[PDB]
């Protein structure tokens, strides 16, 4: 397994930026994601969850209205739009995989046929908060 | 055989009914589901309907086994006015039941009270 | 705005036992399950606890957890030198957003 | 001067009964007439003599055709009902031409012994049995959207064996003998039987197929001779000859559709493909048309011209007919019925698979390819016309009902129930 | 045909038995589916109930007398009534409950007597 | 001094036996209950007064009742055997809401071929479909544990009236004690070849066209001091009542399959409304209260008048046919909740009914064109007891669907007759 | 089905005793759903009991005998049919094997008895004019 | 003198009729519809003719040919409200079941309540019901020429004694002769009614519940000196026989379609035992040392028995039934496996194979399906007869057991009754004409 992170870098006071986290090793669509953080002395801190196909966004209460996070299932990478930028937010940011895996229970069908392979209609299991995979980070500066 | 002696009674139907009570010796002396599997068995019950039917009729006034039996019954003059001479010589049988076809229900009903009111008379002849 | 009330730092000699408490409130821990982890100096972070009752296939039997009512304890058998690390407390429910909180760090 | 009661007249009145069953032992066939359950008949029928009689019994007023269709009827669907559906056929055809059109070689998608896998068959259908969703090419069954259709069973066949109408024991089938006794007429030669002769149930729509000819003096029966809807029925005296085949030889090829079920359909066409042709004689035909043209015009006083089939469908226009196990279907349109040394009429035929029989919208059945080479030789006895309206009248076949396939041998028996019982007076009284 | 006649029997029910003989008299003087099967099997049981009855009556002799006569001398200890008592105040039902427990030892020496008879008179 | 045997004597024995159709002359619409196979009746039918008679009934031990529930289960098995059934129905139905208890449902079905689909849309009622996640996609109500078929929609269900008649060689009493509930000895028998007009109805609450008692209220019932018996309430002077449906349907012939296809409900002409059950109020307080003092002299105690439990639709609610269409009122609490107007009833129609109540069976109704109202007549009631100790409640129960005819059967009895008679005489052979 | 049904078992007992003995050890031997395949197969016997029985009532009542037993027949015996006496038949026979030997001619000897009663019908019930 | 008529006369004539069912008033809804049969009487009333000898034959009876076409058409009025399992058989993706190993774990895909949508179930299923399609994969053993439908568990298949009794005007005799073989005239004859309890078993090797013999063995057959015919060995005391499986089941139900459900095997409870069958060995090489006595009376030559021939199970195996489990026992090789010349009941065990999908009556178009029962099954059942065929030798007569067809069950059962009809009309000379 490997975690490689992207949109890291040197920032100024105010401005945007988007980070990006390419998934690989695993299944992509077949598990939620999570975005933590951790100041130089102090403990970590979450920063938003996303499910396997995007339908559900969690953040903080600090970050409501300016941060968002996305996925994409062609090109498998995790969007996280960093804005306001305050000399509190310089932390370590790693990006979390959940081990819950979205097991499927009815797919779609076709009776006289049986054997095309349409896609999923009611799957189980979410997220749960767990992070088995950390990757390397990309640390962010600003002042 | 019930259907090869229902069909013996027919032959000479066009003779007079004084020739048809001797035509009949000189005839006689030279002599499991499927729809088709319902409808033999829905036409033997109904031969045998058919059969007791003309039979039970018969034992209702004294006749069960005789051919030619008599009735107590005085013959009316409204049913037929027509002399003896006439009915039994130049008629057929079939024309003949054409013309008395309305006396019938009032008929069977009069041999029905004339043999058990016999029955109630007879058995009266000990008391 | 929640915080898993947990020590700074404690005292870890080779041989003694060390526990690892994570004091929060209702809404986090009361009707939801609690996790571990730990971070070592200078290293990522890794999967120690999950669903307060099951442990991975990649620990040994040393590391152990529980919880009491609105609090959890963590007692680990065993301690060696190699174990000195960061120890963090974790909770996370999809129904609010203050019940994922992280612990402040426990150095041992 | 007394009433008494006899035992034995010879008194009846007409009714309505149930006939069953009878024809003599043969042989298992497992034929689509269920005589192998069906009673066997008697080597001397009774047919006695009743002289002195002139009973009238009415032709289309008769009830014992009306007893023989909702027979027959229900026969087939005995012997349908156990069968396998194609159901599963009525997907999508991808059909094209056949070797060196209307034969057409379709290929489709069908299922196998399980439903994950799914292979890609061919087959051999006529261009008279499917029809095109968009003339590019694919085709579909014609009836995949009008009802179900059912295959018989390749065990059972269709051959006509005579099945005697006996009444039940108490009832008396009468029998006309008379020469030139027409649909409805007072009989003088009555005679009484207890079952009926040999009666071959056969279908046709234009013409009749090994009737059974009655007399001379061809008979020309009717309802209303003054009408325009009233079918005439004609009954022949003299029967030529009809002979037709398939020049094809053709495989049967056993291909398998949905979990437990499987048809046959056309394999391949060994040899030239050749067009199926009946060979009515020439010079045995002309002074059949002759003989009726002055037959017919008696009763019209008016000199008859002869026009083709009316036109539009094929099941009640023109010539439909079994031959063998296969259902044809002719036209005879222009090559006799078109007037007014010893060659011969060649009737280009068509066959077809799918049949829309009995004149419903649903219940069609599919008769199997017969491998090999059919051949059948009939005669006719007796057409089916129709007049036209309006100088000169205009006649034509049509075939307006099928039951008058069956009249055309029934038209001379009359069933009645007997009532022995008699009344009389007579000097004889209770002694 | 057959519902006609057996319903005419039941018209004197609560008429003693004496007089049941004449009352008979002053009324007479007065005047494929689920069905095909059901029918089917009402018209087979008619003709069942029918000839039952009509066969009782050829093993005893007189096949069609109404009110026939055996030579069987009357058992008392069946019944201990009298003669004029039974047929002046009693009735046909009421009767039946008494007795109706020695009819199968009443059928069969019925028919014993008419068996006995025919071999003792074609003898002669 | 002598045997001797008697022909014909008024002997009659309680026995069983098979009893068939006997219809009127009326008759092609070939109705479930057929009449193209049913013999005709007589017009001048047999009856006669057995004078100075006493035979003793029985109600709720009757085989007539047992019988017929046994012969229109398999009327309507024989007309429902060559029915197409929807089975290729049960689909992801996608149902808005139409232009509340109508839904826009609009699923996918096949065409004439079967390597297509095309997207249709039908109207359907809340009571035929369930919902699998709400707000949406709805599916059918018994997709899972029954399968559902189609009547024909060439039949109808016109209650016509039926004789059941004895074979030849039996008889079927009858009992003219007009004030003679179900057990008890009758005392006026008359013997009738077979049974009046019967008509077949299906009702749970109350009792729809019948028969009267001409004298007074009957109360009929089997233990008066049981709890779960149904006390049947025979009335003497008839009300009115009267059920409309003001919508205005059209029908739809959509295909499923090939060679099978439907019909469902298309646009709504007019404007939408509720159907309704119109009862005169006059005419109700006045024969409810007639009930209150009879059935008060068989208990006396206070009675009052209380609705159904609820539940399923089928115990808890009017439930008849009215023209081909079945008709569910909610009759509750507007004239059961205590005790020149015009008391309403709020209805809701259901058109995918379980009949009897039986694993295996069930019919979708097909709709029809056009407004529909039945002058219906009400002539008896169903109640049910309460377990208390004071007063008395009565609900209207449902206790048994072979319960709607034991108040029609109530005055029959099938017998045997024997005619062998014996008795001493004074005779021999000569 | 239930009245009929012992009756002609009843007479089959002692088919081992002599003709002329068969009419007297029989006096003191008597001194003693509803549509399944089930409901078909009853139906089917009910009509077969009642088409045999009424088949011999119906020889009978052509015959003169309406029900009796033992009913002598205007009917000379031939002696082509059997050329044996009458002391020998009743008492070194049987009744099983009487119809191995006469029962060939059934044929001719059951018109005999028609003819001898049909015209014996009219002979005195016809001739009272 | 003068020709008379007579009435009631002993006078029979074989024929062929249409009997019908009778049993006891002891009523569930058997496979056999007894329901609706009409009640037996408590004394059935036979006669004894006396001083009378009458020759009937067994094979040409007309009674096996009408009972075996009545439970033909009987199951399928069983079947008919029966649920079909169409689309079961899928690509069944079959693995080996967690704890000789002769059942499978098969997972495949079937339709959820409503069509549109489809599911993964799992089930049980033994290896002689599946076959592989590439020879991993398997498939169901006989969907590919045949549709298949199952029985619903309303019912049961309990042999409960049937008396198939005449109608009116007929009379079913019976021997009583005790040496009687198959044909043959017997000396003591006795008329009655209709025939005994009759219980409908079908087995295939070894006859299961039914009438002992009484005096001694009888060896019937058609021809002897033949090589195709079965011979019929009827017994007398009876050896028992306890057929068990120490398994227990729990049966599943699961959705493959619309309204349409039927039960598989869930878990299985305890680990797996081989089902058997016991016999006790002293009793029955007590039997085989005396049907080795007589056929060699016969044959006036020695005798040895074999293994059954092979091939396929439904014929080498003793295929009956129990509880509702069709069973299939290797009776070969511990019975059949020596000869005959001239302590502590070392109890023989046969090991049995069960089978659920079973098409009996070797008829191609009908395979019944047969649900789990749940819990253990244990039938002591008797063993009355067994079926020997020939092979050709010549030396020494070698038998092998195994029937022939499956009408040879029930020709042990009515090997003494015969049909016929009376004559009742007579015809005698004596000097009384009709002038008295
Ligand atoms: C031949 O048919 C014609 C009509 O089709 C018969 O002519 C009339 O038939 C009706 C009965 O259908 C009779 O009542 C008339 O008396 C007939 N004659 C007329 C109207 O002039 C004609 O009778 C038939 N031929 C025979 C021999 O019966
Ligand atoms: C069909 O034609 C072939 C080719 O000659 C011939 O052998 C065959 O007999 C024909 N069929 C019949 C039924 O004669
Ligand atoms: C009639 O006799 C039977 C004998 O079985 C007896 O049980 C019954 O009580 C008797 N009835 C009367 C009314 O004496
Ligand atoms: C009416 O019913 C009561 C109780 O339900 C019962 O006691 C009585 O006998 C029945 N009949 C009459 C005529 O009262
Ligand atoms: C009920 O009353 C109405 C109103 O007159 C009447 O038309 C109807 O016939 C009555 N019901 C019956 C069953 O007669
Ligand atoms: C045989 O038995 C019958 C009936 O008992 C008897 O009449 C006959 O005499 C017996 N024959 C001998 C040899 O006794
Ligand atoms: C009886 O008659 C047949 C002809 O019907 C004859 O063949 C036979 O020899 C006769 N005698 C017998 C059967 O003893």
């Amino acid at each position: 397994v490997q975690l490689v992170e992207s949109g890291g870098g040197v920032v100024q006071p105010g401005t945007s930026l988007r980070l990006s986290c390419a998934a690989s090793q695993f299944r992509f669509d077949g598990y939620g994601m999570h975005w933590v953080r951790q100041a130089p002395g102090k403990g970590l801190e979450w920063v938003a969850s996303i499910s396997h196909d995007g339908i559900k966004k969690y953040h903080a209460e600090k970050v409501w209205g300016r941060f968002t996070i996305s996925r994409d299932n062609s090109k498998n990478t995790l969007y996280l739009q960093m804005n306001s930028l305050r000399p509190e937010d310089t932390a370590l940011y790693y990006c979390a995989k959940d081990l819950r895996e979205d097991e499927c229970e009815e797919w779609w069908s076709d009776y006289y046929d049986f054997g095309k392979q349409l896609p999923c209609a009611k799957s189980r299991g979410g997220l749960v908060g767990i992070a088995d995979n950390w990757g390397q980070g990309t640390m962010v500066t600003v002042s | 055989g019930l259907g090869a002696v229902f069909l013996g009674f027919l032959g000479a139907a066009g003779s007079t009914m004084g020739a048809a009570s001797n035509t009949l010796t000189v005839q006689a002396r030279q002599l499991q589901l499927g729809v088709w599997g319902f409808k033999q068995l829905q036409a033997r019950v109904l031969a045998i309907e058919r059969y007791l039917e003309v039979q039970q009729l018969l034992g209702m006034w004294g006749c069960s086994g005789k051919l030619i039996c008599c009735t107590n019954v005085p013959w009316n003059s409204s049913w037929s006015n027509k002399t003896y001479n006439e009915i039994w010589d130049n008629m057929t049988w079939m024309q003949w039941d054409r013309e008395i076809g309305n006396y019938t229900d009032t008929i069977y009903k009069l041999l029905e009270v004339s043999q058990f009111q016999q029955e109630i008379n007879e058995k009266d002849n000990l008391t | 705005q929640s915080v898993l009330t947990q020590p700074p730092s404690v005292s870890a000699a080779p041989g003694q036992k060390v526990t690892i408490s994570c004091s929060g409130n209702t809404s986090n821990i009361g009707n939801n399950f609690v996790s571990w982890y730990q971070q070592r100096p200078g290293r990522a972070p890794q999967l120690l606890i999950y669903e307060t009752d099951k442990r991975p296939s990649g620990i040994p039997d040393r590391f152990s957890a529980s919880k009491s009512g609105t609090s959890g304890t963590l007692a680990i058998t065993g301690l060696q030198t190699g174990d000195e690390a960061d120890y963090y407390c974790a909770t996370w429910a999809a129904s609010l957003s203050s019940a994922r909180v992280f612990g402040t760090g426990t150095k041992v | 001067l007394w009433v008494t009661v006899y035992y034995g007249v010879p008194v009846w009145r007409e009714a309505k009964t149930t006939l069953f069953c009878a024809s003599d032992a043969k042989s298992e066939v497992h034929n689509v007439w269920a005589t192998h359950a069906c009673v066997p008949t008697d080597p001397n029928p009774q047919e006695l003599v009743l002289e002195n009689v002139t009973e009238n019994f009415n032709m289309w007023k008769n009830d014992m055709v009306d007893q023989m269709h909702e027979d027959i009827i229900s026969l087939w669907d005995q012997s349908l009902k156990p069968c396998v559906k194609l159901t599963p056929l009525c997907v999508t055809l991808n059909c094209s031409d056949a070797k060196v059109e209307e034969i057409k070689n379709c290929s489709f998608n069908a299922t196998t012994e399980l439903r994950d896998k799914k292979r890609r068959e061919y087959a051999l259908f006529y261009r008279l049995d499917i029809v095109p969703l968009s003339g590019e090419s694919e085709y579909r069954l014609i009836n995949c959207n009008t009802s179900v259709i059912t295959q018989i069973c390749p065990k059972v066949t269709f051959d006509p064996i005579p099945i005697h109408y006996c009444a039940p024991a108490g009832y008396a089938i009468l029998k006309c003998n008379n020469k030139t006794f027409n649909g409805t007429g007072p009989c003088n030669n009555v005679s009484t039987v207890q079952c009926t002769h040999g009666i071959k149930p056969v279908v046709s729509t234009q013409l009749l197929l090994n009737g059974s000819l009655a007399e001379e003096e061809i008979i020309i029966r009717s309802e209303n001779l003054t009408d325009n809807v009233k079918t005439i029925i004609v009954h022949l005296n003299e029967s030529v000859e009809i002979t037709c085949t398939r020049p094809n030889n053709m495989t049967r090829k056993s291909v398998r559709i949905g979990p437990g079920q499987t048809f046959y359909a056309l394999g391949d066409i060994i040899g030239d493909i050749r067009q199926p042709h009946c060979n009515i004689s020439e010079i045995k035909w002309e002074k059949t048309l002759q003989r009726v043209s002055e037959k017919l015009r008696e009763h019209f006083n008016k000199t008859i011209i002869f026009n083709q089939s009316s036109g539009g469908d094929l099941e009640i226009t023109t010539h439909s007919f079994n031959c063998g196990g296969e259902f044809f279907y002719c036209n005879t349109s222009d090559l006799f019925f078109n007037k007014t040394t010893n060659s011969t009429i060649t009737l280009p035929c068509r066959i077809k698979q799918i049949i829309n029989m009995w004149q419903e919208v649903g219940r069609a059945m599919y008769a199997p390819p017969i491998a090999g080479n059919i051949t059948c030789k009939s005669n006719i006895t007796g057409l089916l016309l129709t007049r036209d309206g309006g100088t000169k009248e205009t006649f034509r076949p049509g075939g307006g009902n099928m039951r008058d396939n069956w009249r055309s041998e029934l038209y001379k028996y009359k069933v009645v129930e007997v009532k022995p019982l008699g009344i009389a007076p007579t000097e004889c009284n209770r002694t």
